[PDB]
C-alpha cells in the first residue's frame, strides 16, 4: 500500500459526511415536527405554506 | 370549514408525517453505524505495511 | 456459468420486479372496477330520478378515465406494462443463449376491458354496465392470476439459479 | 481451508436470504392485514375474493 | 344476511389471520438474527489461515 | 499409485461436486411439486366455479414448465445433469483402468 | 404503489447488500494479509545468496 | 537464484496490488451503500437506476 494516503479511509471518512449529515437534516424535522423548516428543503413548500398560514 | 381545509392543505405540505420520517431516520442511523465501522476499520487498514521486511 | 447465472438471477428478479409494477397497477383496476360495479348497481334502480344517474354517469366516466390513464401511465424502466403493448417480452432466466421465460400482459385499458363508455341512465344499460364492469373484474383477475402465477414461476426459478 | 471462496458464508449468505424473503412477505400481511396481497399469493383466492367483494 | 355469509366467506379467504402470521413472522425473526449470527461467524471462520506458517 | 490416487480423489469430488448441482435442482422440484399438489387439493374443491380453476390452471400450467426449465436447463460443464441424458456415466474413483462408480439419473 | 415497487426495482439494482458485500469485504481482506505475509517472506527468499561461498 | 532481481517478490507485490485494488471496491460499496457507486460497476444498472430514481 501507499503508507501516506490511506484513500480507503478517506473515501469512508467522505461518505460518513454524506451520512452524518443526511441524518442531522433528518433529526430536525423530527424534533421540530416540520417537514420544511428551512426554505432550502423546499422554496415553493415555503412559499404556498406560508400563504395557507396567513 | 375553509380554514379546516386549509390547515389540512398546509399540513399536507408542511408538518412532518413522523411516521415516513423514522423511516429514513432509522435509514440513516444504521448507515452512520456501518459508515463509523467502514472507518474505523479502514484507518487500521494499512497496518499490514508494518511485517514487510521492516 | 457463474457469472451467466448470477445475471440469470438478477434478470429473474428484474423480472419479478416489472410483474409487480404492473400487478399492483391491476390492483387499482380491480378497485375502480368495484366502484363501477356498486356504482351501476344503484344507478340501476328506477327509483333513481334522471339527474341522480347523471350524477352517477359522472363517476363512471371519470373512473373510466382513470383505468385508461393506470393503463397508459404505468411504466417499468419507461416501457408501458398494461397498456396492451407488453408482449412477446423475454427474460434471459439461464447462462446460455435463449434460456427465456416470456411476459405476456393483454391491454387493460378502459376499451381493453369494454369499460369504455358504460351508460347508466335506465336499468336496461344500468344493468349492461354491472354486466361490463363483471366481466372486468373476471378480466383484471384472469390476467393478475396470470402475472402472480409467472411470479411464483420466478420465486421458483431465483431459488434454483442462487 | 480456500483464502478465495468462503463457501461457509455464501451458503450462510444465500440462506440469510431466503429467510429476509419469508420475513418481508410476512410482514406485508401484518402491515396490510390480508393474506393475498398479490395475485402470486394465491391465484385462486384472488380471483374468488373479488367475485365476493363484488 | 347474505352480505355477512359472504363477508364472512371473504373473510375467510383473504383478512390475514393475525394470530396465526404473527407465529410466522416470529419463526423467520428469530432465523434472521440466527442467519445473521452465522453469516457473521462465517466470514471470521476462515481467519485460520493466518497462523498457517506466514 | 500417489498421483493416481490424488486424481481419483479429485475426480471423486468432481463427483460429489457434480451430484450436489442435481441434488440441489431436485430441491426446487419439491417446492414446485408440493406447490403443484396443495394447488391441485384446493381446485378438487366443488365450491371453485370455471374461472377458479382455470386461475388455478395458470399456476399449474406456468409451474409445469418450470419443471421442465429446472431439467432441460440444470448443467454442470456444460452437461445436462436431471434430462435423462445423465445415463452411465462413469467416474473413474482409482489409480487403475476401470475403478468406477457408475452416475445414472433419470429424467425429471 | 408504483413508487414504492420502483424503490424496490431500484433498490434491488443499486443499493449495497450489506451481508453479501461483507462476504467479498472478508475475502480481500484475508488475501491481503495473506499476499503481505507471502511479500514478507519472497523479500526474505534471497537471503540464501548471503551463505554461498561470499 | 539471481540477485539482481527477486522475481517472486514482483509477483507478491503484483498480486498484492490485485488484491488491494479489489478491496478498496469493496470497501467503497459498505462505506457508502452503494453497489454501483460509479459506471464502471454497471453501465446498465447505472441507466436504469437513474430512470428509476427519476
Amino acid at each position: 500500500m501507499v503508507v501516506q494516503h490511506n484513500l480507503t479511509a478517506m473515501n469512508a471518512n467522505r461518505q460518513l459526511g454524506i451520512t452524518t449529515g443526511a441524518q442531522a437534516k433528518s433529526s430536525e424535522k423530527l424534533s421540530s415536527g416540520y417537514k420544511i423548516n428551512r426554505a432550502a428543503d423546499d422554496a415553493a413548500g415555503l412559499t404556498i405554506s406560508e400563504k395557507m398560514r396567513s | 370549514n375553509i380554514s379546516e381545509n386549509t390547515s389540512s392543505a398546509e399540513s399536507r405540505i408542511r408538518d412532518t408525517d413522523m411516521a415516513e420520517e423514522m423511516v429514513e431516520y432509522s435509514k440513516n442511523n444504521i448507515l452512520a453505524q456501518a459508515g463509523q465501522s467502514m472507518l474505523a476499520q479502514a484507518n487500521q487498514s494499512t497496518q499490514g505495511v508494518l511485517s514487510l521486511l521492516q | 456459468q457463474v457469472r451467466g447465472l448470477n445475471k440469470a438471477s438478477d434478470n429473474a428478479q428484474d423480472g419479478v420486479s416489472l410483474i409487480q409494477v404492473a400487478e399492483g397497477a391491476l390492483s387499482e383496476t380491480h378497485s375502480i372496477l368495484q366502484r363501477m360495479n356498486e356504482l351501476a348497481t344503484q344507478a340501476a334502480n328506477d327509483t333513481n330520478t334522471t339527474s341522480d344517474r347523471t350524477a352517477v354517469q359522472q363517476e363512471i366516466n371519470q373512473l373510466a378515465s382513470e383505468i385508461t390513464r393506470i393503463a397508459s401511465t404505468t411504466q417499468f424502466n419507461t416501457m408501458n406494462l398494461i397498456d396492451g403493448n407488453f408482449t412477446s417480452k423475454k427474460l434471459q432466466v439461464g447462462s446460455l443463449c435463449g434460456q427465456a421465460i416470456t411476459i405476456d400482459i393483454s391491454d387493460m385499458s378502459a376499451t381493453g376491458l369494454g369499460v369504455s363508455g358504460l351508460v347508466v341512465s335506465s336499468f336496461s344499460a344500468a344493468g349492461k354496465a354491472m354486466s361490463a364492469a363483471q366481466d372486468a373484474i373476471s378480466y383484471v383477475s384472469s390476467m393478475r392470476s396470470k402475472l402472480g402465477a409467472l411470479q411464483n414461476r420466478l420465486e421458483h426459478t431465483i431459488s434454483n439459479l442462487d
